[PDB]
């Protein structure tokens, strides 16, 4: 909830059978992690995904590289989202409502 | 003021102990020395003020006035004279008085015992009256001076001795350096002036000069008693109506209590009420780094004003006066400026101001990012330039009354609607 | 807004000093008539409801309300008109 | 006094135009005004009153050029002039304060008109230096309820402002406020 | 003993009543239709439905806050007391409602967002004033619950306004007049410490006597103390929860104080880190997209000085209030900087002032007939 | 501006374009930090910008926005391009004077109605009113 993804793979001990034995749990948190990264960035580095996964191979990050449509940059970084489609922010001015204002001061 | 009507027929004319003469014809700046005249007069003797010079710059000129002091320790004064290599060959009547003291001690010493022994009321006040008459003759008896006014300060006529007595005290202790018992007298001096014996102009000018000095030497963080001395009486610059009474040190110690403790927002009240009025238009024609503080600041001055607010900062740090605060006052004095330089401003250079107060632009930018996470101002910094941005108009301001104008008067007609 | 002002002191306000006056009185006494009480307590000439204002000054305010009302409208056709002329 | 009340009310007046307008107090100056200036008849000035009322039009008109006979000549011709040997302070006192207020019974006015300023023109047409006229709009910005904004290092000022046209929202504003707030009394001697 | 005498006699009265209610309400359309003709009120009728919310929710929490074992209170309400009242047939008029904003405000003592939406779709008779302020207060809470800040706020300004077009004479939220007063600007007032800078819409929500007080209290939360983390959660716990008496205070009884541990403590777990979250907002957004030279100038704000660094800042922007690009060859920090519009107030108003004008001109006429 | 009016000092030509623009003869930026005069193409347009007691200037105003400006140009100007070089109004408009005429030879048969009727009415309406 505080978003410490490093911190998570971390603090997991690997003795708790009942933490390997819910299926899929594995996967839906890594699956959590690339959905806020997707929200939230618009570049990662490839180290830096890998990491925030628990410490990913390169053939590993292969799947969840391939899971939003997401590439490699030239001699670089992971292209996550666009820079103005990350964004989308409010508006000064828009000032629609005069399709109402002026129907309520008809009479 | 009121009491003026009055003060105006005396004239200046003050019970001073030391009789004018100081540490005459001085060599190095003098809106800081200026203090030991009227300090050393009004305070009595000042003598840590004396120790305090030489470390600077030398004198042999502190040595007339410490020939003349006894309740310190009298053998004390007696050694810096030899040191300044003078033949004094007759000080034959401090060992014959101060001697014949331990013998007239043997008696007293033995009474205050029994007398506190016995929890005896009696036998304790006329120990009181022998003990209150000693204890003026010498303060090496320091524990025996802290005993005495401990269990009782009302003695055989009260106030009248009890203030010469507390004043005594307080002025010893700080001379022993024994600040908690100043401390105690801190306590009871303030109220023995306030509980006042006949309220003579020579003396209720001198009483409210003497409110100063148990705030002055710094070693338990007193200048807190800035939020004192502004209920205990009527504010003043000085506490004194006769303006031939001069600190200089009392507003720029209240200019450090203000701000280095507690809110900005706090500053104007005193650019009003004692940067303004009637005895601090004498003492703004006089004192040239508390105008430069106040009258730059106050004028919207930026230029001459952060360069001459720039340059006090060298006459501070040559203060020996014992203060914990020095520093404070140095970082306080740039900031304070800044803010309200930049309030209505359009685009200052971190560059211009780093230029300025000597430090590097990188410094002045964190600096700047700290007024505005401190949020003292509303700004931006453009980044390529290095240059600082402000830039509200705050246009259309009709929508404040809008809103309210109706909604008071639409829960207010329901009064005359119920009934 | 001065008319209601002055008529209301009438009103209430000298009645709350008189209602204490006569108070200080002990409303009345018996060796004589209560002829300071009475010159304390006279009607005062302005009454309720002054009648010019609440009637033919309401006349008034029904016709400023339908001069601003008809001042509004033209507008209320520009604001239409401009917007949407120029919206192609 | 009518010049040390001319060098304030002055630029004050022209604030109070500029809406600034619940600063007005009685007893000042402008009652008494009102029986010379009701009058139809005003030639060329030739009475002390007459003298200020001319010096009171120039300045109500933000001209300082103009004022140099009425600070000088006129003072002269009543033989007022002569009589401190401080006249040549006073002298210097009027031309700095007849600067500072030639300017801002200006500025008060020109507000909805500006835009930004040359600080330059400024130290031309008011003879101050820029050291000195630098504190002056600070002073101004800071006090007076105008919406300017300073560049003191860049020789530069700023407004940027819209509605030319606010009289109206602004008198208005007065008549509705002074409704709502005074409104309220009436209630209060109901209760 | 007067205290267990007024209580038991308020549930056995109601205990008697919802055996009427269940009865006329499904079945025995001519002992309705008897009981609309008769009087000239059918409010009588209607206010001892919700007159019964509060009170039986006051005694119900005085035996649950007495009995912490051996639950007979809380299983024997929730499964006859409420679901008999509710689920069934409703009543042929707009008692329907009642029943269901009384079992909302029963809901909502368990700390739930679920069955708001399927309430709502139940409440298909309209929106009438009386409900519909009553809706968007546990709505907000709702929301306010569901970490929809941004939403709740909004729902909180409206129900606080009170220009709702209604007079609300003769005693229909009676008792309690000033909770709804207290409540809606505590609630509001923690949403404002997470999401200021979007809020331009602040004026009408709450009132500027209050605006000034809770406006330094959010800056002085955030900034610099955590004194305002104490008194904020004093004011906002009887207020998030609405529990309706706390019982006698006594050291004799215990009985009390152990289900406010669970009660005060579920709502420690919200406050905490949703608070630190507003203190890494507070630094305004200076320049909009940083250099090295505002980059690091962030840096030494996002926390100390130390040999790992980077990684609580690339944590920090997760969040709901930061987008951005990190371009590893620049070595370049880009950011949205984001706000709402000053100019909203005013339209909203036009119709507002205009029942300013509206029922002046109406009450006038309601005095010029009596008078006439 | 120096080169295309001549006056008798170039820094009194720039303080007699304040000086009008103070004395509402015109509304202007100058005094500016470019040293560029802005007159503005409209802005929030008023009338301090012209003499409103008549043109001191010659009648040559361009165009600026006011109330209305678009609305009674839209009625008036889109007919006159319709009422002006129409081969078609010609005929809709005699199929107008048709109908006027229409409206007369049918209502002037009532004419002998109406006469006799109010002639006897106006005739007594002293006499009955009085």
């Amino acid at each position: 909830e505080t978003c410490h993804f490093q911190a998570f793979w971390q603090a997991l001990d690997e003795n708790m059978d009942l933490l390997e034995g819910i299926t899929g749990f594995e996967d839906s948190v890594r699956k959590f992690i690339c959905h806020v990264v997707g929200i939230t960035y618009q570049h990662i580095d490839r180290w830096l995904l890998a990491e925030m996964l628990g410490d990913l191979t390169d053939s590993q990050l292969k799947m969840w590289m391939s899971k939003y449509g997401w590439s490699a940059d030239e001699s670089g970084q992971i292209f996550i989202c666009s820079q103005e489609e990350s964004i989308k922010p409010k508006n000064i001015v828009e000032k629609i409502d005069f399709d109402s204002v002026s129907s309520i001061m008809a009479s | 003021y009121d009491l003026t009507t009055r003060i105006a027929h005396f004239l200046d004319r003050h019970l001073v102990f030391p009789l004018l003469e100081f540490l005459s014809v001085k060599e190095i700046y003098n809106e800081k020395e200026l203090l030991q005249g009227k300090l050393d007069l009004l305070s009595d003797t000042n003598m840590v003020d004396f120790a305090m010079d030489v470390y600077k710059n030398l004198y042999s000129d502190d040595i007339p006035h410490a020939l003349r002091e006894k309740r310190t320790t009298v053998v004390a004064q007696l050694k810096q004279l030899q040191a300044e290599t003078e033949p004094i060959v007759k000080m034959f009547e401090d060992p014959e008085t101060t001697r014949q003291m331990q013998s007239t001690r043997d008696g007293r010493m033995l009474f205050d015992y029994l007398a506190d022994k016995h929890g005896f009321r009696q036998e304790y006040l006329d120990t009181l009256y022998r003990y209150a008459k000693f204890q003026y003759e010498c303060g090496n008896y320091s524990g025996a001076a802290e005993y005495l006014y401990f269990f009782r300060v009302l003695v055989p006529a009260t106030d009248r001795n009890a203030l010469s007595s507390l004043w005594g005290k307080l002025a010893s202790e700080i001379l022993m350096q024994n600040w908690d018992a100043a401390m105690e007298d801190l306590t009871r001096l303030k109220e023995t002036i306030d509980n006042n014996s006949v309220s003579s102009p020579l003396q209720s000018l001198q009483q409210r000069t003497w409110l100063i000095h148990w705030s002055l030497f710094v070693f338990f963080n007193h200048p807190k008693g800035r939020d004192n001395i502004i209920d205990l009486f009527l504010y003043q610059p000085q506490y004194l109506n006769a303006i031939q009474t001069m600190c200089p040190h009392i507003l720029r110690y209240l200019t450090t209590a203000v701000i280095t403790n507690k809110d900005v927002r706090k500053r104007r009240q005193v650019l009003k009420d004692l940067v303004k009025v009637i005895q601090q238009e004498s003492y703004t024609y006089k004192d040239p780094i508390t105008e430069f503080v106040e009258c730059l600041y106050v004028n919207f001055d930026f230029d001459g004003a952060q360069k001459k607010l720039r340059e006090c900062e060298s006459v501070l740090v040559n203060d020996f006066f014992l203060v914990a605060c020095l520093e404070d006052f140095i970082e306080n004095a740039r900031l304070f400026i800044f803010e309200t330089f930049c309030r209505i401003h359009q685009c200052i250079s971190i560059n211009m101001l780093a230029d300025k107060l000597n430090m590097t632009p990188e410094e002045a930018e964190r600096w700047i990012v700290n007024l505005i996470r401190n949020a003292r101002l509303d700004a931006k910094i453009d980044s390529k330039l290095g240059h600082v941005v402000m830039g509200n108009n705050a246009v259309s301001p009709y929508q404040q009354v809008i809103e309210k104008t109706k909604s008071l008067s639409f829960r207010s007609q329901m009064l005359a609607m119920n009934i | 807004r001065n008319t209601s002002k002055q008529q209301q002191q009438k009103h209430q306000y000298q009645q709350r000093r008189q209602q204490e006056n006569m108070q200080r009185q002990s409303r009345g006494e018996p060796p004589l008539p209560e002829e300071d009480l009475s010159k304390l307590f006279k009607p005062p000439q302005p009454p309720a409801r002054m009648d010019s204002l609440l009637i033919a000054g309401q006349i008034n305010t029904y016709c400023q309300n339908i001069k601003e009302f008809t001042a509004q409208n033209l507008g209320k056709l520009f604001m239409a008109q401009a917007l949407q002329e120029y919206n192609n | 006094y009518l010049v040390s009340a001319m060098l304030l009310e002055i630029p004050y007046m022209a604030a109070h135009e500029s809406d600034a307008r619940r600063r007005m107090i009685s007893k000042q100056f402008h009652h008494q005004l009102r029986v010379g200036e009701r009058q139809p008849l005003l030639g060329p000035p030739e009475s002390m009153r007459e003298h200020v009322v001319a010096a009171s039009k120039a300045m109500k008109m933000g001209d300082w050029k103009t004022c140099h006979s009425f600070i000088i000549n006129e003072k002269m011709n009543g033989k007022v002039w002569d009589l401190f040997p401080e006249a040549d302070k006073v002298r210097t006192m009027l031309v700095r304060k007849i600067q500072e207020e030639s300017l801002r019974t200006y500025l008060f006015t020109y507000s909805s008109v500006y835009d930004s300023i040359s600080m330059e023109t400024l130290s031309d047409m008011f003879e101050l230096d820029l050291p000195t006229v630098h504190s002056i709009i600070s002073k101004m910005i800071i006090n007076e309820e105008l919406m300017a904004s300073l560049d003191q290092p860049t020789q530069t000022v700023v407004m940027h402002r819209t509605e030319p046209t606010a009289q109206q929202n602004l008198a208005l504003q007065l008549a509705e406020k002074l409704g709502s707030l005074v409104e309220n009394n009436e209630r209060v001697f109901d209760h | 003993q007067w205290l267990w005498d007024i209580i038991d006699e308020f549930i056995y009265q109601f205990q008697s009543f919802s055996q009427y209610r269940c009865k006329t309400a499904k079945k025995s359309e001519e002992e309705i239709d008897f009981l609309r003709s008769n009087p000239k009120i059918w409010n009588v009728h209607s206010v001892l439905n919700v007159l019964h919310s509060l009170v039986d929710k006051s005694n119900i929490n005085r035996q649950l806050e007495v009995y912490t074992s051996g639950g007979d209170p809380e299983s024997v309400a929730g499964e006859y007391g409420r679901h008999s009242l509710y689920k069934m047939l409703g009543y042929f008029s707009l008692v329907g409602l009642l029943r269901l904003h009384s079992l909302l405000g029963d809901y909502y003592q368990a700390i739930k967002v679920l069955e708001n939406i399927e309430l709502n779709k139940k409440s298909m008779y309209s929106r009438v004033p009386e409900c519909q302020v009553t809706t968007y207060y546990y709505v907000g809470f709702a929301y306010l619950m569901m970490r929809r800040y941004q939403d709740a706020i909004r729902v909180f300004a409206n129900i606080l306004l009170y220009i709702q077009r209604t007079k609300s004479m003769f005693q229909r939220t009676t008792y309690k007049y000033e909770m709804i007063n207290k409540q809606n600007e505590q609630m509001h007032a923690l949403l404002a410490i997470a999401l200021t800078m979007y809020p331009m819409r602040i004026d009408e929500s709450i009132h500027l006597q209050l605006r000034e007080k809770y406006g330094d209290k959010m800056l002085r939360m955030q900034k610099g103390d955590p004194q305002v983390y104490e008194e904020l959660f004093s004011y906002s716990c009887p207020k998030f929860l609405s529990p309706v008496v706390p019982n006698y205070d006594s050291v004799h009884p215990n009985y009390h104080k152990e289900p406010f541990l669970q009660q005060l403590k579920v709502f420690s777990d919200e406050v905490q880190q949703q608070a630190q979250l507003s203190t890494i907002r507070s630094f305004l957004k200076l320049y909009t997209t940083m250099p090295v030279a505002k980059l690091a100038g962030f840096l030494d704000l996002t926390e100390q000085e130390f040999r790992i660094q980077l990684l609580v800042f690339k944590h920090k922007m997760k969040n709901l209030v930061w987008t951005s690009g990190i371009s590893a060859l620049d070595g370049e920090f880009q950011s949205a900087s984001e706000v709402d519009f000053y100019i909203d107030k005013d339209m909203i108003h036009i119709a507002d002032t205009k029942v300013a004008r509206r029922y002046g001109d109406f009450f006038i006429r309601q005095i010029h007939k009596f008078e006439e | 501006l120096t080169s295309l009016v001549p006056f008798v000092d170039a820094f009194q030509l720039e303080r007699a374009i304040v000086d009008a623009a103070r004395h509402c003869d015109l509304q202007v930026r100058i005094d500016h930090t470019s040293r560029t005069l802005s007159f503005g193409s409209d802005l929030n347009y008023a009338t301090r910008e012209d003499a409103p007691i008549g043109p001191h200037l010659q009648s040559m105003p361009s165009e600026q926005i006011r109330n209305q400006l678009t609305a009674m140009s839209s009625v008036l100007a889109k007919a006159l391009e319709v009422i002006k070089p129409a081969h078609i109004l010609q005929e809709k408009e005699e199929q107008h004077q048709l109908a006027v005429t229409a409206y007369l030879k049918n209502s002037r048969k009532e004419h002998q109605r109406i006469l006799a009727r109010r002639q006897t009415i106006e005739e007594r309406k002293e006499r009955l009113e009085s």
